[PDB]
């Protein structure tokens, strides 16, 4: 963002030029997101069936 | 424990974010074809017009 | 760096292994190295031949 003089001639010869100064936004990681199950290859061969559902 | 950060850098992409705006409306809706190109090196720093009897 | 382990079998369990760390080198800049001259519009008409020498 910048700001301007106001001259009647033009004249800028002794004055103050604006400055050039940086910010900058950050941004991060968070935690993971983590939903883990188990279960038997027995209980997969004679009880989970639709186990995709 | 490992200790990794002196392996990567801290970047500052080449993008900027939006700035605010402000309107231009006084601009638009006051005299304009009136005063156009009258004022040049021919007349030195003013002119006038006619005010009605 | 690293380092290993000397075992009969390769059996490495319970043993500590090697930690990752990093180090990093910097360089930086110096001042500037300048030579300037001068001479007169008079001297290049009748006295400077050979300039670039």
């Amino acid at each position: 963002q910048f700001s301007s003089l106001r001259t009647p001639t033009g004249d800028i010869s002794g004055q103050n030029k604006n400055n050039l100064i940086s910010g900058k936004a950050t941004g991060r990681v968070g935690n993971y997101i983590t939903v883990a199950v188990e279960y038997q290859q027995l209980e997969e061969a004679i009880k989970l069936n639709q186990l995709e559902e | 424990p490992n200790n990794l950060d002196s392996n990567v850098s801290q970047i500052v992409l080449k993008k900027f974010l939006p700035g605010f705006m402000s309107d231009l409306v006084l601009a638009k809706t006051v005299d304009r074809q009136l005063l156009a190109g009258e004022i040049n090196s021919s007349t030195g720093d003013s002119v006038s017009f006619k005010r009605p009897h």
